[PDB]
């Protein structure tokens, strides 16, 4: 079994749980139910090199969970930092998310994601997203609503942790169903 | 750009195995799939990608198969039964609903499913092939 620990961080309301759920079942949860501490969810992908699993640590974004998530971060091999392209405060808080990650695990591959690009008018324009440039992180515009780039964070991280930059997601083998 | 150390022994490339090499396609088309949540009593999205109706070349069994695009996870996998009924949505000629014992999560789950196509032409070919698949069994 080949797997990785992934901590998912970002302000409350950014779409972390929604993103995880979308991968997990296909659903798009309209409601906002704040995550209580952390939810650990397995996500399996298939590739030209075999099955891989991300053990995703879906952490709550509220400040009060600051002390606990330092414990969540121990042994994390990668992370996604989520922000909301609809809420300027959430891009403004990104540097603190990065700082919080790097002070517990130094040189781990990290993706910055600007969720919610489906909404017609961004409050955070493309040209204001620059943090990934100063910290040499991988960036993606994403949307848990429209699936836009929604596989990318996992592929890119998969490529880095596995050590194969040409790694490709392949079709999940279709086992024979019930009867 | 920058380089990271891989945290795992780099596994060998494997031959691409779909699970479908023993079947032939009757129907292949992209669609949007929904699954009704019994508890909340609402439709939930299940996936977007290609629906396929496949017949096993030896057993003659016919199933429905759907993979989510980009991530390529299965979001529907069940044998078509003569007992199944495709029921158009009120006022909609782009969608149908049916019940199935589905194996997408690799676990047998009864589900009611909705499938929507972009053009009513795409839907009609699905109905047609779906129901034609059902022409087997008996006589
Ligand atoms: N328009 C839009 N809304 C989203 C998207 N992703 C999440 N949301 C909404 O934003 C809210 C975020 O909730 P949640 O995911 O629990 O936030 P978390 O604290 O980051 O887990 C939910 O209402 C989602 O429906 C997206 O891509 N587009
Ligand atoms: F309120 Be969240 F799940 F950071």
């Amino acid at each position: 079994q080949v797997q990785f620990k992934l901590v998912l961080v970002g302000d409350g309301g950014t779409g972390k749980t929604t993103f995880v759920k979308r991968h997990l079942t296909g659903e798009f949860e309209k409601k906002y139910v704040a995550t209580l501490g952390v939810e650990v969810h397995p996500l399996v992908f298939h590739t030209n090199r075999g099955p891989i699993k991300f053990n995703v640590w879906d952490t709550a974004g509220q400040e009060k969970f600051g002390g606990l998530r330092d414990g969540y971060y121990i042994q994390a091999q990668c992370a996604i930092i989520m922000f909301d392209v609809t809420s300027r405060v959430t891009y403004k808080n990104v540097p603190n998310w990065h700082r919080d990650l790097v002070r517990v695990c130094e040189n781990i591959p990290i993706v910055l994601c600007g969720n919610k690009v489906d909404i017609k008018d961004r409050k955070v324009k493309a040209k204001s997203i620059v943090f990934h440039r100063k910290k040499n992180l991988q960036y993606y515009d994403i949307s848990a609503k429209s699936n836009y780039n929604f596989e990318k964070p996992f592929l890119w991280l998969a490529r880095k942790l596995i050590g194969d930059p040409n790694l490709e997601f392949v079709a999940m083998p279709a086992l024979a169903p019930p009867e | 750009g920058p380089h990271f150390e891989p945290v795992v022994p780099l596994p060998d490339k494997i031959e691409v195995k779909t699970g479908e090499e023993d079947e032939e396609e009757f129907f292949c088309n992209r669609a949007k799939l929904f699954r009704f949540d019994v508890e909340s009593k609402e439709w939930k999205e299940r996936g977007i990608g290609n629906v396929k109706i496949l017949r096993h070349k030896t057993s003659g069994k016919i199933r429905l198969l759907m993979r989510r695009e980009q991530v390529l996870k299965i979001c529907a996998n069940h044998y078509i039964s003569p007992d199944m009924k495709l029921t158009p949505n009120a006022g909609s000629d782009r969608s149908f609903v049916w019940h199935a014992l589905d194996y997408a999560d690799e676990l047998p789950k009864p589900e009611q499913l909705a499938i929507r196509f972009k053009t009513p032409e795409e839907a009609a070919l699905f109905k047609c092939k779906f129901e034609e698949a059902q022409s087997i069994l008996k006589a």
